């Protein structure tokens, strides 16, 4: 459908922001009603700057918050803290950063990234996977063996 | 997979028995259809 | 009967003919063999004659 | 083996315990047997609030108990109600060809 | 019928159960036979011939699903019963002659 | 395993083994695979009363003529971070009773635990108008078809529809909506007709078709007052107009503001008393609830017992010796130590 | 050979679904075709 | 065709609107016009 392919590259983890724990979520938020929507990714961090995640991103066409149509934060152990967001243009040219001078504050997050992309690598963990895996491997395996 | 296949016979002989002909002329059904679905099934079983 | 049970008034007797074990086997039979031959499910009842 | 029926009692976990008595709740007592004893209770009810809902879905446990007049126990048989709640904000699922 | 005692105890002593409507299922009544073939005697006949194809721990796990030496556990609770199948329980003779 | 595996190894499960041999085998095993890699989703059907939990049953189309559908399932406890795990998901399998929908216009159901398929199937028919002419007409019938334990497909039932579908005012080449809803209270396969509109908010106002469906497949057509706690209740699982790109959606079980079971009779846990010499089982709980707002009203009448049997062992055969001399509520000093 | 003839079966079902009879006598179209070729797809999956 | 070299059961559409626009005679087949196209793959298909 429509929507964006966004990629979040997260900083080092340093303790003294990102708490006790290397675990974090990323979340969703602000689609569908005013609440709070949960885990478009989990993970861990590392003391590298390893985390760097290319996620889908769904959009209503209609957002309610039309200035500024989608948002997401970063949660994690200490601070789990409400940010400020993106934004997709109507048009099928794919969406920026809501820019005045960062609206969207970076205290864990590093920058924003891929515009142009439409079409994904298929994926050996959906729906149709078993299909893939009796293709790929357990075809020439057999054939092998036997 | 002979899967008691008689009553996928008797499906049909059942999906058969309304008059297909319509307008001045009514009627032209096969009666006959059940009996030759248990025909067709009693074969059947035997080749089981 | 309304309930689903049938019976022969033999005068004064009622005797039962059918039962809707077959009916109530169905949730019982859903998760596997194991659940079908327990005591639990020899104990299904019938309804009144 | 004498058996008081102010020692059969009920408690249920809807939130609180609501402690219930056989003395005042059974209709008519049983007879004194050793093979069953039938308690038969009255329409008892139960306030729907105080239920916290995780996943959508709460649950009520039934304790019975007994004990016997020296103050040992008969045993008891917990019972376990689940509660399950729609909610309306959600929509359909739809399919998006 | 209420008044004290129309009918009199003579070599009776109580009348009971008011509240039930259904009752457990017959082994002695019409299809009785279908319910011997399938709790008893079907897996009998699979412990047999598993037992002659030299294939051994199936053969035992459908032998206890009639007769377990140690106890039965349902959900984590160890049942009180030591047979599977009810009228071994209650030998009920189901055939006259 | 599937069966493509199976029959490629099949293909395969010979002594002489040439080369090109084992390439038409996998020719054949690739054709098997284009079959189902192209299959379509008609509908579906949602288990559980609220879409975190339960069951999902999806029915699959082919990109061929008479078709042979699919079905396969999915789990929604198996969800977590944005993404069904790959076991959540089940394998297609095959339906095999002969089904010919109009407008492609079916749906699963899952009544009394039990996976049904129910459709709309249109038979043209010819009436004699004649003044001068042989008019065109077309009735339509309700099919339902169950599973079996092993995996067959029984002979569908016959319903004949017509007259509801003809109280619908419906143009030609447009499916009515259909509606099918199981309900746990009052055990009952619940159906509803319905006009497609483009607004959700617009089936408020729809009048209604629709009947009941008991245990023994017997109707019973619903009365409106009846129908309109239903339209209130399951207004916004209707369908729009549905063109392509337009909006379709899925079914849940039927329920109101609350959803709780009639009767337990089964244990969830218990335990032997003190030294073993009886215990309180067989008991039952009946439930009537009343459904008002911002509350609930749950009417029940639990039904103790208490027997008096003792383990197996010494306390059984002192648990019988106890019961035979002795009446209720006498004292006995009782032995424990019993060694020869 | 056996080569899934049930699909040129199927070929020959979903061709026989109109009416063929014309004019005023109108219908005379087999219903049962499908089942009946569901049928000896059954029989010719088995004896493959 | 299919992959191993079998042949797919043929789809059905309905043109007596499109034939009957061309003014034909009796016992004349129209001609038929039928292409690939790459770029916007899609089946070209004209009657003349």
């Amino acid at each position: 459908g429509i929507g964006a392919y966004i990629e979040l590259i997260l900083d080092k983890y340093n303790p003294d922001i990102h708490g006790t724990n290397k675990s974090f979520k990323i979340i969703y938020g602000d689609i569908f009603k005013a609440g709070d929507h949960f885990p478009i990714y989990q993970g861990a961090l590392s003391d590298i700057t390893q985390t760097t995640v290319k996620l889908f991103l769904p959009r209503v066409d209609n957002a309610y918050g039309n200035k500024n149509n989608l948002y997401v934060y970063a949660a994690y152990q200490k601070v789990e803290t409400n940010f400020i967001r993106f934004v997709k243009e109507d048009n099928n040219k794919p969406a920026t950063f809501d820019t005045t001078y960062k609206n969207g504050t970076f205290p864990g997050l590093a920058s924003a990234r891929v515009i142009q992309t439409v079409s994904e690598p298929m994926d050996f963990s959906g729906a149709n996977s078993l299909y893939f895996w009796e293709l790929f491997y357990y075809t020439p395996m057999m054939v092998a063996q036997r | 997979i002979t899967s008691g296949l008689k009553g996928l016979h008797m499906a049909a002989a059942a999906l058969e028995m309304v008059p297909n002909i319509y307008g001045f002329a009514v009627g032209g059904t096969r009666y006959g259809a059940i009996a030759n679905a248990i025909a067709i099934g009693g074969g059947i079983a035997a080749e089981g | 009967d309304e309930n689903g049970a049938q019976y022969m008034q033999w005068g004064a007797y009622r005797i039962r003919l059918n039962t809707l074990f077959a009916r109530q086997l169905v949730e019982r039979a859903n998760t596997g063999i194991d659940t079908i031959l327990s005591m639990e499910t020899q104990n299904i009842q019938e309804p009144m004659m | 083996t004498a058996i008081s029926s102010e020692k059969v009692q009920i408690t249920i976990k809807a939130g609180k315990e609501y402690s219930l008595t056989a003395n005042k709740d059974v209709s008519v007592q049983p007879s004194p047997s050793f093979e069953e004893m039938c308690y038969q209770f009255n329409a008892l009810e139960i306030d729907g609030s105080n239920l916290n809902f995780t996943n959508n879905s709460a649950s009520i446990d039934v304790t019975f108990t007994a004990l016997a007049d020296d103050g040992r126990k008969l045993g008891y048989e917990i019972f376990n109600i689940p509660v399950i709640q729609k909610v309306k904000t959600d929509n359909a699922l739809t399919l998006f060809h | 019928d209420t008044t004290y005692k129309n009918g009199t105890f003579p070599g009776l002593a109580s009348a009971r159960v008011i509240q039930t409507v259904s009752e457990p299922m017959d082994f002695s009544g019409a299809n009785s036979l279908y319910f011997w073939e399938l709790f008893y005697y079907t897996p009998m006949m699979v412990a047999q011939r598993l037992l002659h194809e030299q294939n051994f721990d199936e053969a035992n796990r459908w032998l206890k699903y009639v007769w377990s030496p140690s106890g039965y556990i349902v959900r984590g609770q160890i049942k009180n019963y030591h047979w599977n199948v009810r009228p071994l329980l209650e030998n009920t003779s189901w055939n006259s002659d | 395993q599937t069966k493509m595996m199976d029959t490629l190894l099949q293909s395969v499960s010979q002594s002489q083994l040439n080369a090109d041999t084992v390439e038409d085998a996998f020719k054949s095993y690739l054709t098997s695979f284009e079959q189902v890699a192209n299959l379509e989703v008609i509908s579906a059907y949602h288990d559980n009363v609220n879409n975190d939990q339960g069951l999902t049953y999806f029915i699959g189309n082919s990109k061929t003529e008479v078709n042979q559908y699919y079905w396969r399932s999915v789990d929604h406890s198996k969800f977590n971070d944005g993404k069904f795990a790959a076991n959540a998901w089940s394998e297609w399998h095959k339906i095999d009773c002969a089904i010919n929908p109009y407008q492609s216009t079916i749906r699963p159901v899952i009544y009394k635990s039990r996976l049904y398929l129910i459709w709309l199937e249109q038979k043209e028919t010819a009436k004699q108008k004649e003044d001068n002419k042989v008019t065109t007409d077309y009735h339509y019938e309700l099919k339902l078809a169950h599973i079996r334990y092993d995996g067959t497909w029984n002979v569908p039932i016959t319903f004949d529809v017509d007259e509801k579908i003809l109280a619908l005012e419906l143009t030609k080449s447009q499916a009515p909506g259909l509606y099918c809803a199981g309900y746990q209270g009052e055990d009952t396969l619940l159906i509803m007709f319905y006009r497609k509109k483009e607004k959700l908010d617009d089936y408020k106002t729809a009048p209604m078709q629709g009947f009941y469906i008991f245990s023994d497949m017997s109707s019973k057509d619903m009365t409106n007052e009846q129908c309109n706690s239903y339209r209130d209740n399951g207004y916004t699982h209707f369908d729009t107009n549905s063109d392509t790109n337009s909006v379709i959606r899925i079914n849940n079980r039927y329920a109101e503001d609350y959803e709780i079971p009639s009767l337990i009779n089964h244990s969830n846990s218990h335990d032997w008393g003190e030294y073993n010499l009886s215990q309180v089982y067989g008991g039952n709980i009946v439930i009537n609830y009343k459904v008002t707002s911002n509350d609930l009203k749950i009417y029940i009448s639990p039904k103790l017992r208490i027997i008096h049997d003792g383990k197996e062992g010494r306390e059984r055969i002192q648990s019988n010796l106890i019961k035979k001399y002795g009446k209720l509520g006498d004292k006995f000093i009782i032995y424990t130590s019993l060694g020869i």
